[PDB]
This record gives structure tokens, C-alpha cells and sequence, in this order.
């Protein structure tokens, strides 16, 4: 009957869900558990060089913080 | 770097498919339609920048330039219409 | 890394197409009043793989008037293209996160009539020229609805970017505004993918082409309700809740590809004048007339949206 | 062709050498030399014949590739100096592209070949306006920047210009291939003046205009494409050879009439810059022009060609066509050297 | 409610505008110093880089105004690696 | 230009775009702003022919800051010289030019 | 730039060498043309960027429009040839010269 | 009237496409001079700060320009806030 | 022809923030009415006198009285300062809509012990 | 990846080269796409995002495809067209020798001059704000709308007319 194509459509369904949080994690694991930092525009493009350059480990998602 | 990795390697896959596919063993009208086609995607290109121009200072001028623009367009959309160059009864 | 986030990208929507194939099969058997695949495995989910082997298990009999390069060059660029579509979709977040995505997509689209423009140039024939002629032409024509529909939707959130539209519906689907321009989009989607009831170009070519000339449609078709679910009906987006938002997206998704399948069962096919008179004569016309609603709008309303 | 079509068009026709000479900008002088081009290929093509097709192609492809070749000089004077005008700085190579451009698209010699074809392939009231209005923009463009050319290469084209418009004008016995050769040598006259007084080239390029507009009407009045169709004007329409006859002469550039002031004045100048020899030349090599406009006043007004019996029924049907600008316009290219010093 | 929303974000973009404000003399700053460093070691350098040539000043503008011209990119990460000018050209339209 | 119907009726379809020093839409510079600001500025009123010999030093600059060759030139001697030296063992590059420095 | 700007100047030297020697077709030609329109716009894009000069961009919108007219135009012209004649050649259009 | 109004039902029923397409057209070219919300966006796209503000130098006699951001003798858009 | 002239190194060597973006950001709107007139005054300089090495006794005080705003912030209302900006961080484009009420906390921490 | 613009730039050189010796008029609309490709990315290469995309979206989407449209329905492929294609392939390996050769020349003529091979990976950003929003190539592009007006109604103007006029060619 017509619960017979479940078995398709949901191996479908998972297959269009894992790209989706796939990227999401492995972005969260590349760029130290925050989300990879956007550059539409030059000014942030500077913010992260400069965060870069002040990690001292050339990585832009070492935030130093206050202590520093 | 990343585009260009992407697409190389969709490139490869095709390709490579293709090859294991191998190695496992005169009317008038459509030219007017391609015409149309082109003073259309013309338009698209003069009409593409509005996210940008609607983030002006001068509203009473895009607002004017736009409207010319499709007006004009819709006319000589009708003209064309008109004169029977959407019709295909040859 | 990279690399196995593109894996993770391209082998579940070649697996999601190998298996679309089967669902269209058993929906359309079972509104015909029949079942569909059962036998070759548990449900038929062992019936793409069957097919697979015996088309790239055939042998090609490659037309001796032709020409090897174009032959070979156009499938390779629709799978290229069907997969290079995919790339900057925010499903939240994207491979490549690419301002001016959407008109990448309307670009990286177009461009596939130069393959079903050469396959048949390719064929020594008059038939098969007249046949991709009238397709093309047809593709051609709903590219200009297809550009000019998110033309005036881009207007609602001031950016050619995929990943603004999360916001712009964080709180309402564009949708409700815009279903007039939907019902346009959701049909060009139809007769740029040549599928029913505009496959009068389906309605020549070895095993294996053939068959990647059968993954670019389906890829396409997947890629075009995909984006009709992030436009037109933006999921849900809590900025710690990914897995919501893709999981809401498949689901619509889903509907959307299975809704193709549903009126290929429901509705005869067109006739090529007919067809064209739609677009030149109906969606056009409103398509314009919409774009000038949708550009006063937003001025007559102090709703103009921001360039991040 | 309907009224809507017919506007189009024109207006087309007319603001192309409008925007070009009302502009600044290089890019929208190029604007309006494609705007007329554009315009100019229906007319052209009109009739929808083998020769018109043909004629339309030869001046699709060499307009075409004469535009391109302007903006190919003003984007490299963009890249030079950030401005889109010429100034005294811009690399004369970009400027002699420029003229060689400018030549193809006016028709002067050697790159003259296309024009008799096209004009001849081409009806009447197309080749007046190909000939006449056709001319005002690109060399527009030319007197925008005359302290600033290569007086070499510019008398090189204007002397080369007469003498083939001399020797082709010689030989076609075509009305039509006839003033294309007639405006070639006055194109060269034009072009010859241009850097030492631009005046001059306006006011020969009016008293052309006066000059050719007028024979065309003339012309067309009977469409006597032909020197042997022309002949028959006595029989048919008498009371234009008095008109005729001075109109040719004055082209020619005989003394006493209009058409002589633009040459002697030239020469003039070309006298206190020190060009006497080239002066010589052209005025040694213009008789060749007045010779074969004799060799036409003859078979038109001085001698009775073996005539024709319809031509009978012809004198029987009346006649409407040659308006007032015919009688004006002959009269000002006729009888106005006593105004000279105005004209001046 | 898309006038309603979008309202609200034109504020929300006006408030990191703002921000943006605030911070931008730091960065001049910082920015500023950044550059004559630059240029200090690339002259520093080229002092003794060039002792031997015959008729070369060290420090001799290629310009009679006497007054500040920005240095290019070139100038700066010339003498510098080839990725530090890669990162300077092709880095920001590389996608981050 | 040919025919000042714009100066006429005093306005401006063409005339306001020409050049880098004119105005850009958010404000932005372009690169030779002052310099050709400069040359304009000091050539105006003497147009032409006095302007190319008198108003010369300026142009110069022009020339130099949009086309740079004099730069390049210099760039590349020194280079080369660096070139030469280094193949010959007779200098060495710095840490912050080989690639290792403490940033800003 | 001066490599890329010396590379772009070849390229149209070249296509329009190629417009000036006809191969006996007419779409050689204009594929040539087209070329050429490519080039420029490349150019004149390029060094807009190079100058961040933004008031200059709307050139190469305008004369991609205008070339896409001539083509347009060139192109009906090459139908009508060939509806006449049946090939797009040129030693077909020898009239015009008598 | 009822002849015109007769023609217009007659359009309505045989295409309403091309009767929408017009009255969508009149609309769009109407509404913005209705509209009181019109002057608010060039006001809004004017109050972006895309730029820095570049102060000027207090020679004296300039009363109706503050000396920081918050004094109250220089413009203020709450009625963004209140739109 | 003419020597170009720039400064030592020793100079235009200051003690830098060191301090990262996000938290600059949730800084600024109060690092924009405090340390305003020492922050205008030099982009009158910079903007004035278009050299930046006419400046740097400017770009000096700016770093100092940058140095002292992040210093208060520490001496006082350490706490609320550094979970605000850790949930900046978080996002991409660095977004104040999603961390609102950390942010009303810092205002309210900051509002009463200064 | 210093090499990168001029590797495009050469095979664009190419390209034009494949234009200018005439295989025939499909191969030419290849080569054509292939140009047209590399210019985009050029382009990109250069900062002109919008310039690029719309050269992709409009010139090949819009231009070549009617290119190979007309050409399919309009012309004929002669027999004889292979071994000349042979020919001018051969042609086409010679001109690219020669080319090289031309450059090895204008380099050894002008070190700094025509092509500053030693510079290549630099002066291709000569300057840009690092701290600046809105500098864009759209915001160029879409000053026609309030500045320049006067180039869109230029272009409206032509594409209008273009209607009567291919209608009046064709008829
Ligand atoms: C034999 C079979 C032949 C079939 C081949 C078919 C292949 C076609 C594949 C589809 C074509 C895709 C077109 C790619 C265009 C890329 C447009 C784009 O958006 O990239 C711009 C990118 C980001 O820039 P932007 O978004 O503006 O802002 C970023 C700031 N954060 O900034 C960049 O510029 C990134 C660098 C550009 C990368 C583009 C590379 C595209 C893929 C190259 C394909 C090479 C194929 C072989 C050669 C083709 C023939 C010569
Ligand atoms: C003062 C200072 C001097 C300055 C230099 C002066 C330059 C020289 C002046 C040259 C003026 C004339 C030159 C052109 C000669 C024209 C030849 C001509 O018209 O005669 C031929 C023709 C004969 O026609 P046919 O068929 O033989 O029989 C008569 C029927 N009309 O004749 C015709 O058919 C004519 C048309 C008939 C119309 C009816 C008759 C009305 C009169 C028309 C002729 C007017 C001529 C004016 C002469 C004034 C001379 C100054």
C-alpha cells in the first residue's frame, strides 16, 4: 500500500539532511567550535587578518580576549 | 583554491563515468524567438543592479527609470505581438 | 577536510536522484493503481543499482556520422553543471558561501543548452536538430521568467546572497507575498527541466550517456525544489539548530519533487506553439507587471531592505 | 512599413549625429554612429533583393569594424589617462587608428571601395541620405580634434581620395556610382583642409550637401539610374536640364558658380601653410571631375539622344514630384558667389 | 509584516554602522604605523642592497610634489614572500 | 565638444563622469585623485597649448601615479641586484622578509 | 596588468585580422567581431578596477547592449544570404560590380 | 459608462491576465503619491552611516553642531525607532 | 628626484590592544562615547594633514586612552564583558540580535559600577 | 599563483587566435565560450564580480547560444572543412611558438617595459580600502539609476528600436 515508498523516500531524506549539518560540524571543527567567519566586505576581511596576525599561531579564531 | 578544487573535481567524475561507459565490455520564427530572447536578456542586464540602486538617496529618479524601463519593454513586447511574431501558423 | 565535506555533498545527491527514480516509479504505480518495483530487492531499493550496471554494463553503439568530442563533452557538462548547482546552497551553511549565488545558478543553468544544442548538431540528422531547436527554444524562453521572478523577489532582502533569505524569513515565508510570482517560478522549473507537461523534447544516445543525461535531470530537479523551499518557503533557522533547518528543509523538499511526479500522473503534455504562447502571452506580461509592484513597494512602503 | 515603424526609425537616423555631436563622451559618440548604422540597414534592405542584401552586408561588416576600431582607440586612451577625451598627450597611434576608422566609415580612398557598390545596390532617397547626412558625425568627431592629426597621412587620404574619385567617375556610367566617386574627391577636399581650418571643411561639406541633395531629387523625379535614361529628359521633363547643367558645373567647380569658392578658398589656405604643391595636384586633378560632368551635361541639355514612343503617353500624364527645396536649393548652389565673403 | 521587518533591520544595520564608527580611528591608526614600518625595513633593506651600484640614491621619490603618496601593495610586499602578496591580491577573493 | 546644446540649457547628461577626480557614489576616492585634480586645476583657463609645456611636472606625476613604470623600474633593479647578490653569497634576507615576524 | 593588457591587444589585433581575411564564411566573421566586443569590454572592466574609478562601470554595460544589436542585425543579415543563396558564403555576393 | 463598463466585463472574462497585468501596471505608478510612508525611505537610505563622519574644527561660531555624540543639538532619528 | 622621509623604528612603537574583533565590538558603542574627543581630534589630523606620519603622536594617544577603557572594563565588570563577546564570537558576521541579554547585563553591570 | 592572470590572459590569447583562423562557425563559438570563460575569471581575478557573472549570465547564456542557434539553423558543414581544420591546428601550434618567441624578445627589449616578468605576481592590485564597505562593482553599475541616467536610456532606447527594426529586416 501506499507505505511502501517510505522506504525510499526517507533514504532520500537522510541523504539531502546529511550535507546540511556534515558542513555544519566540520565547520565547527575547523574553525575552533564557532561557525566559519563570512567576508562580504574588505572591512571584515581586515578584522580577520587582524585577528589572524594578534593570534600569534596565524589561525583567526584564536580569540585572545582581555588577558592578552 | 576551493571553487577550483570543486569543480575539477565534478570534471573528474564525469569524465571517468563516461570512460567506464566505454571500457566495462528553414523557419524564420525560431530566429525571432532567439531575437526576442536577446532584447530581453539585455533587459535582465540593465535590470539586474536594483538591490543596489534601491539603497540610493534618489528614489523619485529609480522609481522613474525602472518604470520607463518596463514600459517600454511592454511595448515593444506588444508591437511585436501585434505585427503576429508569436503565433507559429506558418 | 574540504575534501570530505564534498564527498559528503555529492554522494548522498547522486544516491537521493538513483532513488528519486524509484519513488516517481512506485508514486505513479500506485496512482495508476498499482504497486511498482518489489522484487529485486526489499521495495525495489536495489533497482537503480540494477539499472546502473546493466545501461554501463551495455554496449555503445555510437552513431558513425557524429563527432566524438561533442559526444562526449555534452554529458560531461550537464552532470558538471547539475552538481556545480548545489555548491553554494545554504543548507544552513554552504560549501561556498558565494555573494551573487543566485545569479551563479541562473548562469551555471543556462548554460546546459549548449550541450542539448550539440548533442544534436552532433547527430547527422534533421529530426533530431529540429527537435533541439524547439528545446532550446523553449528552455531559452522560461529563462527569462526564471530570471526576472527573483529579479523582483531579490527586492524583499537587498542581496544576491542565499544566505540573507534565512533571515529575511526568520519570521514569515515569502510566500504569502510573491505566491502569484511562485506559481510562475514553480512551473518554469518544469519546462526549463524539460519535465512534463513540457517534455516535448522526451516525448538517442548510448548507455552511458544516456545515463548521465538521467542523473543531471533528477540532480536538477532536486536542485530547483530546493530552491523553492529556501526562497519561498524559508525554513526554520535557530542559530544552534542546523539539524532543524536541514531537516525542514529536506521535508519541503521532498514535497515539492514528489509534487513533480504528482502532476507528470495527473496532466496530458502541451503542444510547442501552446506552450510558448503561455510564457509570451501570460507570464510575462504579470511577470512585468509584478516587477513594478515590487519595486514600488518598497518605496510606498518604508520597508527597503539593507545591503550588509 | 508602417507610421509607428517608419518613426522609429528615422528618429533613430536623426539622434544618432545628434548624440555625437552634442556629446563629450567617446563612448556616446559611438553610441550614435551604431545608432545610425543601426537605422540606416532597414532602408537599405527595404526592397529585399539580392543587390540590396549584399549592399546592406558590405556596409554592416566595414561600419562594424571601423566602430570597433574607435573604441578600441578611445579604451586605450582610457587606460592612458583616466579620461574619456582626447587630449594633447594620447599616443598618435591611437589617433591615426582613429582616422583610419574614420575614413572607412566615410568612405574616402583607400578605404573607398565599398561605397559605389552599396550606393548603386541602394535606391535614391538612400543614397542621398548616405551621402549627405551620413557624413556629419564622424567628421564631427574629426574637427573635435583637429589641432591634434597627422597632416602626413591626412593629405596621403584626401589626395589619394581625388584622384580615384577622378578615375572611377571617369569610367561608371551609373548615375548612383557617379556621386559616390563625386563625394569621395569632396571628402578628400574636406579631409585635406581639416587641420589648418575646419570652417572650410563645414562649408564645403554644406555646399556638397546643397549641391547633391537637389541632383537626387532631380533624379528620382523620373528614377533615371542610367545616362541613357537620363538623356530622354528632354522629352520628358524639359525645364530641369537649366538646373541640371549649372548644378554640374558647380560640382565641377567652375568659376563663376558656388562650387568653386570651396576650392579656391582651400587652396587659399593651404597657400599660406606652405602646401602648394598638393594644392596643384588636386586642382590639376579636379578637371577630371568637371570633364565627366561635361560628358553628362552634353547627353542631358546640349544634344538630343535617340528618344522613345511610350515616352508619348508619358507627356500625356501629368506630373506633381519636384517640390519647392528642388528650385531653392539649386538657386543658393548656383548664384551665391556673390556672398562669398559671408559664406566665409 | 516584510515593511515591519525590514524596518527593524535597517536599525540593526545602522547599529553595527555605528560600531564600525567607533572603532575605525584604531585601525587608521594602527594601520598608519603598519605601513611606515612596512616601508622603514624595505628602505632599511635596500640601504645596503644597493651600496655598490653606481648613481643610485637610497630613498629618491619617483615624484616632484614633496607631499604623501600611498605606497602600492607592490611596493610594500615586494621584497616580502610571495604568499604575503598572494594573501594581499587574491585573499579576499578567495572566499575567507 | 561640436555643439554645446548642453552648456546651453546648462546641464549635464555626459559631463560629470569624464575623469577620476570627479564624484564617486559613496564617496569613494579613486587612485589619482589628487594628482590629476591638480593638473586640471593648473590647466585651467590656459587651455591647450599652453598647458602641455607649462603644466608639464603635473602631468608627469599623473603619468606616474596611473601607470607606475618608473616604479616598476626601480623595483626591478633592486631586485635584481638582491638577485645577484644572493647567488653570489654576498647578503642574506632578513626573518620578516623570509617569512617569520612578530605582527601588529 | 601591462602583461594581461599586452595579451588582450594581441587578441584583438588578431580577430581583427581575422575579419580582415574572410575563410569563406560570414559567421567566422562575426564570431570575430564578437571577439573584439570581448576584448574591449575585458579591458575596459579591467582597468575601471584598476582605478576603482565606479563611475565608469556602466560602459562596458553599454557597449555589451550595443554590440549585442549588431550582432543581432549582422546576424538577420546572414539569414537573409543565406535564405537567397543557400550557404553563407562570399563569393555569392560578387554583384554591385558592373 | 455602461458601454466602456460593458467592454471591461467582456475584458475581464476573456482575459484577465492582460486586465491584471494593466491594473497591477496603474498601481505600481499610483500608489507611491498615495503613500505618506514614500519621503521615509530616502530618509532612512540618507541616515545610513556608510562612511565616517569627518568633524570639523570649533572656530567659535558653529552653536548648532555638537561637540559628542550625545548632546541633543544635532539631528536624531527616533522617528525611525517610532516608524 | 627628492628624498623620501619617513620615521625611525624606534618611534611608531607603542604598546598595542592586542584584543580581538568580537571584542572591540561589544566595546565600541561605549568605546564611542568614551575616548570620543581624543579619537576625533586625531581623524581632523589624518583627514587635515593628509600624511599619517604627522599623526602619530595622535595614533599613540588613541592606543593609551584605548588601553585605559579596556582597563576600567576589567578592574570592574570583568565577567559580564567576557560572556557577551564569547556569544559574539559565536556567529559569523558577529551579530548583536542574538545576544541581547548578556548585552542588557553588561549595560546594567557597567551603568552601576560606573 | 603568481602565473595566474597571465595564464589567463594567454588563453584568451588563444582563444582569439582559434577566432581568428577560422575552423568553423561551431568550433568558433567554442572557442568563443572558452574565451568568454577565461574573461570572466579575469575578471574576477581583477575584483569585478558583477562584471563577470553578467559576461557568463548575458554573452554566453544570451549571445553564443543564438550564435550556435542561428548557425545550426542557418549553415551547412562541408566535407572539405577536416583536413584544412588539420591545417590551421597545425597553424595554430606554430602561431603560439611564435607568440612565445615574441615574448622572450619584448622581455630581453624591456625589462620593466612591455612585461615585467620578474613582477608578474605583483602590479595586479595596485590599491584598495582595507577598512571600506560599498566598493563594489555594483554600486557602479547602479549609478545609472540615479547618476548617468542618460546611458540607460541610451540603451532602453537601442534595445527598443532593435524590435522594429530585426521585424522590418526579417519580414
Ligand atoms: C572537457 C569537459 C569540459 C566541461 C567543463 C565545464 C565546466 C563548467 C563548470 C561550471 C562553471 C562554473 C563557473 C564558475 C564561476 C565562479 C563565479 C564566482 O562566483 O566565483 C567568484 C569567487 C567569489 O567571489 P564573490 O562571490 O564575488 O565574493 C567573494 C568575497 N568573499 O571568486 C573567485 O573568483 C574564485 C576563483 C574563480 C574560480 C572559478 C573556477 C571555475 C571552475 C573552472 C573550470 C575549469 C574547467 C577547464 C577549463 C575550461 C575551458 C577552458
Ligand atoms: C550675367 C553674368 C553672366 C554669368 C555667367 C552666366 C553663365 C551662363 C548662363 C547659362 C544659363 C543656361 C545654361 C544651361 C543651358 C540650358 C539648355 C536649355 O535649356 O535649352 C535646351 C532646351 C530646349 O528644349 P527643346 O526640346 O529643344 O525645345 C524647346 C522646349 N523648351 O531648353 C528648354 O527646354 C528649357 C525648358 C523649357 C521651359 C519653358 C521655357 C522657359 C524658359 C526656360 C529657360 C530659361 C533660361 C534662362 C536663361 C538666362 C541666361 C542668363
Amino acid at each position: 500500500m501506499w507505505f511502501e515508498i517510505l522506504p525510499g523516500l526517507a533514504i532520500m531524506g537522510v541523504c539531502l539532511v546529511i550535507p546540511g549539518v556534515s558542513t555544519a560540524y566540520i565547520h565547527k571543527f575547523t574553525n575552533g567550535g564557532k561557525e566559519k567567519r563570512v567576508a562580504r566586505v574588505q572591512y571584515q576581511w581586515y578584522l580577520m587578518e587582524r585577528d589572524r596576525r594578534i593570534s600569534g599561531v596565524n589561525r583567526y579564531y584564536v580569540s585572545k580576549g582581555l588577558e592578552n | 583554491m576551493n571553487l577550483y578544487t570543486v569543480i575539477f573535481i565534478n570534471i573528474l567524475l564525469s569524465l571517468t563515468l563516461i570512460l567506464v561507459a566505454f571500457w566495462l565490455p528553414f523557419s524564420m520564427k525560431f530566429f525571432l524567438v532567439a531575437i526576442t530572447f536577446l532584447l530581453f536578456d539585455l533587459e535582465i542586464a540593465l535590470l539586474l543592479p536594483l538591490p543596489w540602486a534601491i539603497q540610493t538617496i534618489k528614489t523619485s529618479t529609480m522609481m522613474i527609470m525602472a518604470f520607463i524601463l518596463v514600459t517600454i519593454l511592454s511595448l515593444g513586447l506588444a508591437y511585436e505581438w501585434t505585427q503576429k511574431g508569436l503565433e507559429w501558423t506558418e | 577536510m574540504f575534501f570530505i565535506n564534498i564527498l559528503t555533498l555529492l554522494v548522498p545527491i547522486l544516491i537521493a536522484m538513483a532513488f528519486l527514480t524509484l519513488v516517481e516509479r512506485k508514486i505513479l504505480g500506485y496512482m495508476q493503481l498499482r504497486k511498482g518495483p518489489n522484487i529485486v530487492g526489499p521495495y525495489g531499493i536495489l533497482q537503480p543499482f540494477a539499472d546502473a550496471m546493466k545501461l554501463f554494463m551495455k554496449e555503445p553503439m555510437r552513431p558513425l556520422t557524429t563527432s566524438m568530442s561533442l559526444f562526449i563533452i555534452a554529458p560531461t557538462l550537464s552532470l558538471t553543471l547539475a552538481l556545480s548547482l548545489w555548491v553554494p546552497l545554504p543548507m544552513p551553511h554552504p560549501l561556498i558561501n558565494l555573494n551573487l549565488g543566485i545569479l551563479f545558478i541562473l548562469a551555471t543553468s543556462s548554460l546546459s543548452v549548449y550541450s542539448i544544442l550539440w548533442s544534436g548538431w552532433a547527430s547527422n540528422s534533421k529530426y533530431s536538430l529540429f527537435g533541439a531547436l524547439r528545446a532550446v527554444a523553449q528552455t531559452i524562453s522560461y529563462e527569462v521568467t526564471m530570471a526576472i521572478i527573483l529579479l523582483s523577489v531579490l527586492l524583499m532582502n537587498g542581496s544576491y546572497s542565499l544566505q540573507t533569505l534565512i533571515t529575511t524569513q526568520e519570521h514569515m515565508w515569502l510566500l504569502l507575498p510573491a505566491w502569484p510570482m511562485a506559481m510562475m517560478w514553480f512551473i518554469s522549473t518544469l519546462a526549463e527541466t524539460n519535465r512534463a507537461p513540457f517534455d516535448l523534447t522526451e516525448g538517442e544516445y548510448a548507455a552511458g550517456p544516456f545515463a548521465l543525461f538521467f542523473m543531471a535531470e533528477y540532480t536538477n530537479i532536486i536542485l530547483m525544489n530546493a530552491l523553492t523551499t529556501i526562497i519561498f518557503l524559508g525554513p526554520l533557522y535557530y542559530i544552534n539548530l542546523p539539524e532543524l533547518y536541514s531537516t525542514n528543509f529536506m521535508m519541503e523538499a521532498l514535497l515539492l519533487s514528489s509534487t513533480f511526479l504528482w502532476i507528470r500522473a495527473s496532466y496530458p503534455r502541451f503542444r510547442y506553439d501552446q506552450l510558448m504562447h503561455l510564457l509570451w502571452k501570460n507570464f510575462l506580461p504579470l511577470t512585468l507587471a509584478l516587477c513594478m509592484w515590487h519595486i514600488s513597494l518598497p518605496i510606498f512602503t518604508a520597508g527597503v531592505p539593507p545591503y550588509m | 512599413m508602417n507610421p509607428i515603424t517608419l518613426a522609429i526609425i528615422y528618429f533613430t537616423i536623426f539622434l544618432g549625429p545628434v548624440i555625437t555631436m552634442s556629446s563629450t563622451n567617446l563612448m556616446l559618440m559611438w553610441v550614435g554612429l551604431e545608432f545610425s548604422l543601426l537605422a540606416i540597414i532597414p532602408m537599405l534592405i527595404n526592397k529585399k533583393n539580392p543587390r540590396s542584401t549584399e549592399a546592406a552586408t558590405k556596409y554592416f561588416v566595414t561600419q562594424a569594424t571601423a566602430s570597433m576600431i574607435i573604441l578600441l582607440a578611445i579604451v586605450l586612451n582610457y587606460k592612458q589617462l583616466g579620461t574619456w577625451m582626447f587630449q594633447q598627450q594620447t599616443n598618435g597611434l591611437i589617433l591615426n587608428m582613429t582616422l583610419m576608422a574614420l575614413s572607412m566609415k566615410l568612405g574616402l580612398a583607400p578605404f573607398h571601395f565599398w561605397l559605389p557598390e552599396v550606393t548603386q545596390g541602394i535606391p535614391l532617397h538612400m543614397g542621398l541620405i548616405l551621402l549627405t547626412w551620413q557624413k556629419i558625425a564622424p567628421l564631427s568627431i574629426l574637427i573635435q580634434i583637429y589641432p591634434l592629426l597627422n597632416s602626413t597621412i591626412i593629405l596621403m587620404l584626401a589626395i589619394t581620395s581625388i584622384f580615384m574619385g577622378a578615375w572611377g567617375g571617369l569610367n561608371q556610367t551609373q548615375m548612383r556610382k557617379i556621386m559616390a566617386y563625386s563625394s569621395i574627391a569632396h571628402m578628400g577636399w574636406m579631409l585635406a583642409i581639416l587641420p589648418y581650418n575646419p570652417s572650410l571643411t563645414l562649408l564645403n561639406l554644406m555646399i556638397y550637401i546643397i549641391l547633391t541633395a537637389p541632383m537626387f531629387m532631380a533624379l528620382m523625379l523620373n528614377n533615371s539610374m542610367t545616362i541613357n535614361s537620363i538623356s530622354l529628359l528632354w522629352n520628358k521633363t524639359p525645364a530641369m536640364l537649366t538646373m541640371i547643367s549649372l548644378m554640374l558645373l558647380s560640382l565641377g567647380g567652375l568659376p563663376p558658380l558656388t562650387g568653386f569658392l570651396p576650392k579656391w578658398i582651400i587652396i587659399t589656405e593651404l597657400m599660406k601653410n606652405n602646401c602648394l604643391i598638393m594644392a596643384t595636384l588636386m586642382a590639376m586633378m579636379a578637371l577630371l571631375n568637371l570633364f565627366f560632368y561635361t560628358r553628362l551635361i552634353y547627353s542631358t541639355s546640349l544634344t538630343m539622344f535617340p528618344t522613345n514612343n511610350n515616352s508619348k503617353m508619358m507627356t500625356h500624364q501629368t506630373k506633381t514630384k519636384p517640390n519647392l527645396m528642388f528650385s531653392t536649393l539649386a538657386i543658393m548652389s548656383t548664384m551665391t558667389l556673390p556672398l562669398a565673403p559671408q559664406l566665409i | 509584516r516584510m515593511m515591519r521587518w525590514n524596518q527593524e533591520r535597517r536599525r540593526l544595520l545602522i547599529e553595527d554602522l555605528e560600531a564600525r564608527i567607533a572603532l575605525m580611528p584604531l585601525f587608521q591608526a594602527e594601520k598608519d604605523r603598519r605601513t611606515l614600518q612596512i616601508l622603514r625595513e624595505n628602505l632599511e633593506e635596500e640601504a645596503i642592497i644597493m651600496k655598490d651600484v653606481p648613481n643610485w640614491k637610497v630613498g629618491e621619490s619617483v615624484f616632484h610634489t614633496t607631499r604623501w603618496v600611498p605606497p602600492l601593495i607592490g611596493e610594500m610586499y615586494g621584497l616580502r614572500t610571495k604568499e604575503e602578496m598572494s594573501n594581499a591580491n587574491f585573499g579576499f577573493t578567495w572566499y575567507t | 565638444p561640436f555643439l554645446d546644446i548642453q552648456k546651453k540649457l546648462g546641464i549635464s547628461l555626459d559631463r560629470h563622469f569624464m575623469f577620476l577626480s570627479a564624484e564617486q557614489p559613496y564617496k569613494n576616492a579613486a587612485r589619482c585623485h589628487a594628482f590629476e585634480k591638480e593638473w586640471i586645476e593648473c590647466a585651467h583657463g590656459i587651455g591647450g597649448t599652453r598647458a602641455k609645456k607649462e603644466c608639464k611636472i603635473e602631468f608627469d606625476d599623473f603619468e606616474e601615479c596611473l601607470l607606475r613604470y618608473k616604479t616598476m623600474r626601480r623595483m626591478h633593479d633592486i631586485k635584481k641586484q638582491r638577485e645577484k647578490l644572493m647567488k653570489e653569497g654576498k647578503y642574506t634576507p632578513p626573518p620578516h622578509h623570509s617569512g617569520r615576524e612578530e605582527p601588529r | 596588468m601591462p602583461s594581461t593588457f599586452f595579451n588582450l591587444t594581441m587578441a584583438f589585433s588578431l580577430s581583427l585580422l581575422g575579419t580582415l581575411m574572410f575563410r569563406s564564411h560570414l559567421m567566422s566573421t562575426l564570431l570575430c567581431l564578437e571577439g573584439m566586443v570581448l576584448s574591449l569590454f575585458i579591458m575596459t572592466s579591467v582597468t575601471s578596477l584598476n582605478s576603482n574609478s565606479m563611475s565608469s562601470m556602466p560602459i562596458p554595460i553599454t557597449i555589451l547592449v550595443f554590440a549585442a544589436c549588431e550582432a543581432a542585425v549582422g546576424l538577420a543579415l546572414l539569414v537573409k544570404v543565406s535564405n537567397t543563396y543557400g550557404t553563407d558564403y562570399v563569393q555569392n555576393l560578387n554583384l554591385l560590380q558592373c | 459608462a455602461g458601454r466602456i463598463s460593458a467592454f471591461l466585463k467582456n475584458a475581464w472574462a476573456k482575459e484577465p491576465v492582460l486586465v491584471v497585468s494593466f491594473s497591477v501596471w496603474g498601481l505600481a505608478i499610483i500608489m507611491p503619491m498615495i503613500s505618506p510612508y514614500t519621503k521615509y525611505a530616502s530618509m532612512i537610505n540618507k541616515a545610513t552611516p556608510y562612511n565616517y563622519p569627518v568633524p570639523v574644527r570649533d572656530d567659535g561660531n558653529m552653536p548648532d553642531v555638537p561637540s559628542h555624540p550625545q548632546d541633543p543639538l544635532g539631528p536624531s532619528l527616533d522617528w525611525l525607532k517610532n516608524l | 628626484p627628492g628624498i623620501v622621509e619617513l620615521p625611525t623604528l624606534e618611534e611608531l612603537k607603542v604598546e598595542e590592544v592586542k584584543v580581538s574583533s568580537a571584542v572591540l565590538k561589544a566595546a565600541a558603542h561605549h568605546y564611542g562615547a568614551q575616548c570620543d574627543k581624543t579619537n576625533k581630534e586625531f581623524m581632523l589630523c589624518r583627514w587635515e594633514e593628509k600624511d599619517p606620519r604627522r599623526c602619530l603622536k595622535e595614533g599613540k594617544l588613541v592606543n593609551g586612552c584605548a588601553l585605559n577603557f579596556f582597563r576600567q572594563i576589567k578592574s570592574h565588570c570583568a565577567e559580564p564583558f567576557t560572556e557577551y563577546w564569547t556569544c559574539l564570537d559565536y556567529s559569523n558576521m558577529q551579530l548583536f540580535r542574538h545576544c541581547r541579554q548578556q548585552q542588557a547585563k553588561f549595560d546594567q553591570c557597567v551603568l552601576d559600577k560606573l | 599563483m603568481n602565473n595566474y592572470i597571465f595564464v589567463l590572459s594567454s588563453l584568451f590569447l588563444v582563444g582569439c587566435l582559434g577566432l581568428a583562423l577560422k575552423p568553423s562557425p561551431i568550433y568558433g563559438g567554442l572557442g568563443l565560450i572558452v574565451s568568454g570563460f577565461v574573461g570572466c575569471l579575469m575578471v574576477l581575478g581583477f575584483g569585478g564580480s558583477f562584471l563577470g557573472l553578467m559576461v557568463f549570465l548575458i554573452y554566453l547564456g544570451g549571445m553564443l547560444v543564438v550564435f550556435g542557434y542561428t548557425t545550426a539553423m542557418a549553415t551547412e558543414e562541408y566535407p572539405e572543412t577536416w583536413g584544412s581544420n588539420w591545417l590551421i591546428l597545425g597553424f595554430l601550434v606554430l602561431g603560439v611558438i611564435m607568440e612565445v618567441f615574441l615574448i622572450c624578445v619584448l622581455n630581453y627589449y624591456d625589462e620593466v617595459g612591455v612585461i615585467n616578468l620578474d613582477g608578474l605576481g605583483d602590479w595586479l592590485m595596485y590599491e584598495v580600502d582595507d577598512v571600506g564597505v560599498m566598493l563594489e562593482g555594483g554600486i557602479g553599475v547602479a549609478a545609472m539609476y540615479s547618476c548617468a541616467t542618460w546611458m540607460m536610456v541610451v540603451a532602453g532606447w537601442s534595445l527598443f528600436a532593435g524590435i522594429f527594426i530585426i521585424i522590418e529586416i526579417t519580414r
